[PDB]
């Protein structure tokens, strides 16, 4: 179950 | 020990340190420039974001290997413990420091949707990944304070976002794993993913290519999901 | 403040560290173990060199990237100048951690060919290191403490190993990377690699299935450095 | 120009 990945701007 | 720094010099080295993969470094900056105490902008808002959630997603991600091998344990001592305790603690350290820049005093100075969306959002995730690893006392009150977050982002967005808005679209997908993965509510995570990706799919025409890019990527990992849990 | 921790406690948490991705606190941990005053069985010494290189790694990714940005830039004011210190002096200070732990006291109390070839691959390593942002007056000293490092762990190795030996080859690597990268002597680079390379593939017959597979692994990077420099 | 990765146990 993925959340948003958000590790990149 | 940002306090003498320039608030436009912390931003643009949470910049640099993104480049050079330096993410504590760029939570750092960025923690400097939100005590600064002016509203941030919402580039300045998505370096924030994107610092943190790089820091404690390897907490979380080094939380799960060592909560695994101390499972399969349960002699070889303490030490797993122990060193899985010493990482839970450093991760609720930095939940805990977001959280207080949340509180102090990001949230009640944003008034425009997409800032207080933004924020209260960040709220829930931070107290979901508390949520993650606590077992005492306060794991309801945690899961409670998660949700309620994640609840007021939520009515916001309906009120005064369309149903593309990438910010209204990454909120319900993970308001969704939310349901699914704390909350024991797989069936209320599948309705939320399925209707929040019906909505958008019918309001994508509206909306300009590099929009529609934008939109169609975080569908996606609606959909992801209802594969995964369907 | 690893003094009251035992000292296979301190292996073990370097273990679990390493399965976690938490190389800074695998080097704490080894470098805890190391201030124990023992030698270091095989085992341990790679743990020790492991948890360093990802450290020190991280932070040469880090230091390139940004003195990159830095040599296009030659106005965005004094920014990436001072984040590239920055982050130059924090790999100085890890390199010369390293260096005090070989230097008090493992160098000297490794006796066996194996380890003292080991301790002074790393002492030339960590000095290259250094020499790859060294600029100023001690630029040729630390080139020459590298070269120096290098030589001694050769010539021991040359007498007391056999051409296909890991550490050897590897020993031979890097001092090849040296020549070619720090030392301005592509040629010294490319002979020493190919007459290491020839050397090994003679001694190939001796060994095990297991060794030859351990041998040839490295035997490969050094064809591959031969392939980018001829 | 590689050196050892000499980044996993
Ligand atoms: C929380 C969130 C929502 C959307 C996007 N996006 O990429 O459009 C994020 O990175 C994060
Ligand atoms: C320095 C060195 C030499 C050999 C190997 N090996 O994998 O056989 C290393 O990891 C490091
Ligand atoms: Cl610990
Ligand atoms: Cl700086």
């Amino acid at each position: 179950a993925g959340s948003i990945p958000g590790r990149r701007s | 020990a940002m306090g003498s720094m320039e608030r436009a010099s912390l931003i643009q080295k949470a910049k640099l340190a993104e480049q050079a993969e330096r993410y504590e470094d760029m939570a750092a900056f960025m923690k400097g420039a939100v005590e600064k105490g002016e509203e941030l902008s919402c580039e300045e808002r998505n370096l924030l974001s994107v610092a943190y959630k790089n820091v404690v997603g390897g907490q979380r991600a080094a939380w799960r290997v060592l909560s695994s091998i101390e499972q399969k344990s349960n002699e070889k001592g303490p030490e797993v413990r122990e060193y899985r305790e010493k990482v839970e603690t450093e991760l609720q350290g930095v939940c805990d420091t977001v959280l207080g820049l949340l509180d102090s005093h990001l949230i009640k100075e944003a008034g425009d949707a997409e800032s207080r969306v933004f924020y209260l959002k960040m709220k829930g995730d931070y107290y979901r990944y508390l949520a993650e690893v606590a077992t005492g006392d306060d794991k309801k009150r945690i899961i409670d304070s998660a949700r309620s977050a994640y609840q007021e982002a939520m009515d916001i967005s309906k009120k005064e976002m369309p149903p593309t808005n990438p910010i209204r679209l990454g909120l319900a997908l993970n308001f969704s794993v939310f349901h699914y993965e704390i909350a024991n509510s797989p069936e209320e995570a599948i309705s939320l993913a399925k209707t929040t990706f019906d909505e958008a799919m019918a309001d994508l025409h509206t909306l300009s290519e590099d929009s529609y890019k934008d939109s169609t990527l975080i569908m996606q990992l609606l959909r992801d999901n209802l594969t995964l849990w369907t």
